[PDB]
RNA sequence: UUUUA
């Protein structure tokens, strides 16, 4: 993979779903398919019509994240939400 | 023995289609292939609009496989 | 590739072309591919006004995945041949 | 961890399944395939969008739809 | 394979199939093959909870199927 | 094939309903296009304007037609 | 020079990535592969509407969630020069 | 993982 996921064990990443889902979590696991194992999942809840986050989340847990569905993958350190640019 | 054999058994015969979008259509089933694409021949298609129905005919149709929902053989 | 050949007898003859995003194009078929990508010439959109953009477009090219429909005028030797194909294709395949 | 041996070691156990859709379900996993297509028993599924619940005693999920899936079930 | 485990055990068997637009069948598993595509007799269509048609048979083009429950 | 279109002045339209003319420079064989001095074209009704845009690499799915003007 | 081609010869570059939903990623490009799988670093993400924005370190964008993306001129005109 | 999801 052009991605080393090596890289990111034991740190919280941010995974996004083809359909808009958004979670984030601890990578303890992952193959060649990008399969992920990740722990303390966090899912950021979106509104139902607008599909913009709410700012609510719910607690997932230890989670098997299914490569085939994945379409983002960023790690949370450095990251923030920003005014325009 | 395999799904595909109820499309085989409905060649030359008047079969339905259910698609995607809200769309279904009646006519004589000329050909077909592993993808489910084919031609319909003296083709009726209902497009359901939310409530409405609008009818349109087709002299002959061919249908892209991918868009195909459900076949129906005649009874 | 059953529908493939049954294009390349289509060519040069007019065709009407509904792609999914609901678009109707009409014109003379020019080429056809393995993935049905078609060449359409001297093409005329249905309800042009509603696409302005096409207005200053003669020829074109759609990808086969977009397509809904391809619908044209019946002949009687194209339906009983494409039949026969079909039926040809199942007894050797 | 491999995912799919985290999920080979919840054969047996309650697993809680979340679709890209608004659905999801929770049952006890039967097993699963290459792709992991998967089997449940005892299964409750979710419509998370209107709340409503259905049971299912055995079935087959496709899983081309499948974001999550949690061993241990659903709170 | 497990999937394949089940469906041979409800193949002859009543069966409910989920399309992912949510309408669903209710009919007789005949048979099916590799790419999840269904024959079905005896066929029920329910959309929402309405019955809204029957067929004697029916082909299942097998990108739509979202799961194949037993009944 | 597309190769008849190459340096050629085309309109793209795409599955979001965008409207891209630019000179198309290459293709491959997912229909994947790389073009030239775009513009992105918006249309209200019959009136539109433009935007410069670049280079573009536009992956082949996204393609609904490409017309020569 | 195929699509693909111009993609490679972008590595290390400023490049815009438009996904499927109207998300947009501006980045440096990293890596890519045949399937137009993407890594890209120092990120702004800007999500469909235009009204919230992300800086991100770094990113990977599975290639069949890609709508399109943009490139300088200038860079197709120096990989063409070479 | 783009033209048969």
């Amino acid at each position: 993979s052009i991605l080393d996921l090596s890289r990111y064990q034991d740190q919280r990443i941010q995974a996004t779903f083809t359909g808009g889902r958004q979670i984030t979590g601890i990578l303890k696991g992952f193959d060649q398919l990008m399969n992920l194992v990740l722990d303390d999942v966090e899912e950021q809840l979106r509104n139902p019509e607008d599909g913009k986050l709410t700012g609510a989340i719910r607690k997932l847990g230890l989670v098997v994240v299914r490569g085939t569905t994945l379409v983002l993958i960023a790690p949370m350190d450095g990251s923030e939400e920003i005014p325009n640019p | 023995a395999e799904p595909l054999d109820l499309v085989r058994l409905s060649l030359d015969e008047i079969v339905y289609v259910k698609l995607r979008g809200d769309r279904e259509l009646n006519g004589r089933l000329h050909a077909y292939d592993e993808h489910l694409n084919m031609v319909l021949g003296d083709a009726e298609e209902i497009v359901t609009i939310f409530l409405k129905t609008i009818r349109k005919h087709y002299e002959m149709l061919f249908v892209r496989g991918d868009s195909v929902i459900l076949i129906a053989p005649p009874r | 590739m059953l529908f493939y050949s049954f294009f390349k007898t289509l060519i040069d003859t007019e065709v009407t072309v509904e792609l999914k995003n609901d678009m109707s194009i009409r014109g003379i078929l020019k080429s056809v591919d393995q993935f049905l990508n078609v060449k359409l010439e001297n093409i005329s959109v249905v309800d042009a006004s509603k696409y302005p953009h096409m207005a200053a477009v003669k020829d074109l090219f759609i990808r086969g995945s977009v397509v809904r429909y391809v619908h044209m005028s019946s002949a009687y030797v194209d339906t009983i041949l494409l039949a026969d194909a079909c039926r040809r294709d199942l007894a050797n395949n | 961890i491999l995912p799919l041996e985290l999920i080979d070691k919840c054969i047996g156990s309650n697993l809680w399944v979340i679709m890209k859709s608004e659905r999801e379900f929770a049952g006890t996993l039967v097993g699963f395939d290459d792709y992991v297509n998967i089997v449940l028993k005892d299964v409750t599924e979710y419509d998370t969008v209107t709340g409503v619940t259905e049971k299912h005693s055995e079935m087959l999920l496709n899983g081309n739809g499948m974001c999550m899936l949690i061993p241990g079930g659903k709170p | 394979s497990s999937p394949n485990e089940f469906l041979n055990k409800v193949i002859g068997k009543k069966v409910l199939i989920r399309l992912s637009s949510g309408v669903d069948y209710k009919g007789i598993l005949s048979c099916l093959d590799g790419y999840m595509n269904l024959a079905l007799e005896r066929t029920e269509e329910y959309v929402n909870g309405k019955k809204t048609n029957v067929y004697g048979d029916a082909f299942i083009r097998g990108n739509n199927v979202l799961y194949v429950s037993a009944l | 094939s597309l190769v008849d279109y190459v340096d050629r002045k085309v309109i793209v339209v795409l599955r979001d309903g965008k409207k891209l003319i630019g000179i198309l420079r290459s293709f491959d064989q997912f229909a994947n296009l790389m073009l030239q001095y775009t513009i992105e074209r918006i249309y209200v009704d019959d009136m539109y304007g433009d935007i410069d845009r670049g280079v573009y690499i536009v992956r082949g799915e996204n393609v609904v037609l490409l017309g020569e003007l | 020079m195929l699509p693909l081609t111009l993609l490679n010869a972008t590595q290390g570059r400023p490049i815009l990535v438009e996904l499927k939903n109207g998300e947009t990623f501006n980045g440096h490009l990293e890596n890519c592969d045949n399937y137009m799988n993407l890594t890209l670093r120092e990120v702004i993400r800007t999500m469909p509407d235009g009204d919230k924005f992300f800086r991100l370190p770094e990113c990977y964008i599975r290639g069949n969630n890609i709508k399109y993306l943009r490139i300088q001129d200038e860079v197709l005109s120096q990989v063409a020069k070479q």
